[PDB]
């Protein structure tokens, strides 16, 4: 039910499987060979924390009938997170 | 390191990726940490500086695929009177390996193949299977199928998994052909 | 609803505990993935200890404070939570070089 | 340094300006280097980063001059029968002080 993700800095981020399936390539991370272990040698801890927060933002606000607030992607963590968003297909 | 484009040497990363691809196609075993490393490398190869190496990666993955299917087709040729039973298990292993290959090449399949002709990595495996192995031996592998199902009415029943695992093999090798979901299977076997 | 993160010096536990649930439910959630009894380990919001029977709603975990965009952070002790490796700073542009 | 904008603390720079601004009024002697450095100090305050301290400089100068003229008012009103003499003695100093501050605070 829960999956754990490893940053390039050694940090571990544990999120539910249904939240982590938002990313296109995390589904392939959980597929193939066989709590599941997922490691990124490029992704640091801050951008992966931002992606993990985006998972909870996406699943909670999925098909909502209200005005969905915009995800606060801070200006300093913008391009490193944009690269992560492309790679993760998030 | 980060996710930025770098000047990566294509030969060494290709040699690193070949072992995992070989371990995937025959469905033996892959280390999950090594699998994550292969994802981290399949991303970096597609966005390599100065020129992206996705084209070279695709045109060498197809070479690996064609020589693998050629080797397995020689294995089929040398296995006399056991082409169908071995064909079933080899096709199941190859189909699972093709699905895991589509998962393996996800970034190349959504940022370079869709940009362009070229075919999806998962769909290239099945297409190469049917256009390189089935084509030389399409007649032999079907005469036994018709004989076995005719013998079932005649009394000699065939094995369930041997005959049912190939009637759907022709179905799966045309999944990418959305315009012909079952046309090939109907015309060549039914 | 309340969305918050639970960190033990290298980790981060993303939960969806409602305002009705108290500390005990989050302890069970942590036990479901880290296999540690609530007697062994206790959580630490900032530098303050939360009573087990005390609901998180009056512990400062309001909805407007713990949205899923920026979930609230609580420290887990079995603190010394390692920093998130903050991204490199940007030039201030209007700063005179 | 250079005359580009830079971050300066208003307290130290205003304290440096105060010993000269209380000397240009009620005329005293200030060195040429000091009087030429106060111009750079005024420029730095009016052109600082992030926020130009022009309003702060204006308010502090206004408060200082208000305190100075009310101090002169006390010193004149305390001395009776010589209101005219003290008034003119302080006025011949303060008019030149104002005309010198209009040059020091020209920026």
């Amino acid at each position: 039910m829960y999956v754990k993700l490893i940053s390039s800095d050694g940090h571990e981020f544990i999120v539910k499987r249904e939240h982590a399936l938002t990313s296109g390539t995390i589904k392939a991370m959980l597929s193939g060979p066989g709590t599941n272990e997922v490691n990124f040698r490029e992704i640091p801890s801050h951008v992966l924390s931002k992606v993990c927060m985006y998972f909870t933002y996406k699943v909670r606000y999925t098909n909502s009938s209200t005005e969905i607030p915009e995800f606060p992607i801070a200006p300093e963590i913008a391009l490193e997170l944009l690269m992560a968003a492309n790679f993760l297909d998030c | 390191t980060s996710l930025k484009p770098r000047v990566v040497d294509f030969d060494e990363t290709w040699n690193k990726l070949l072992t995992t691809i070989k371990a995937v196609v025959m469905l033996e075993y892959v280390e999950r940490a090594t699998w994550n490393d292969r994802f981290s490398d399949i991303y970096a190869l597609c966005v390599a500086y100065p020129e992206p190496l996705g084209e070279r990666l695709y045109t060498e993955t197809k070479i690996f695929l064609e020589n693998h299917v050629r080797h397995l087709h020689k294995r089929v040729l040398e296995s006399e009177e056991q082409v169908l039973v071995m064909y079933h298990r080899y096709w199941e292993e190859y189909s699972k390996g093709a699905d895991y290959m589509d998962c393996l090449y996800r970034y190349l399949n959504t940022q370079f193949i869709k940009k362009n002709p070229l075919m999806e990595i998962g769909e290239l495996a099945l297409d190469m299977w049917r256009k390189l192995m089935v084509e030389p031996l399409q007649a032999i592998l079907i005469r036994m199928l018709l004989r076995e199902i005719k013998n079932d009415r005649g009394g000699e029943d065939p094995n369930q998994k041997v005959i049912h695992g190939v009637i759907n093999s022709f179905v799966h090798v045309e999944q990418y052909k959305k315009k012909f979901p079952l046309k090939f299977y109907q015309e060549i076997f039914e | 609803d309340v969305f918050l993160m639970i960190r033990r010096h290298k980790t981060t536990i993303f939960t969806d505990a409602k305002e009705s649930s108290t500390v005990f439910e989050l302890k069970r959630i942590v036990e479901g993935i880290l296999k540690r009894p609530p007697d062994e380990q206790r959580l630490y919001k900032d530098d303050q200890l939360l009573d087990d029977g005390k609901t998180l709603g009056e512990c400062g975990f309001t909805s407007q404070t713990a949205r899923p965009q920026a979930p609230a952070t609580v420290g887990l002790a079995f603190l010394c939570i390692e920093p998130f490796s903050s991204p490199p700073e940007l030039p201030d542009v209007m700063k005179p070089q």
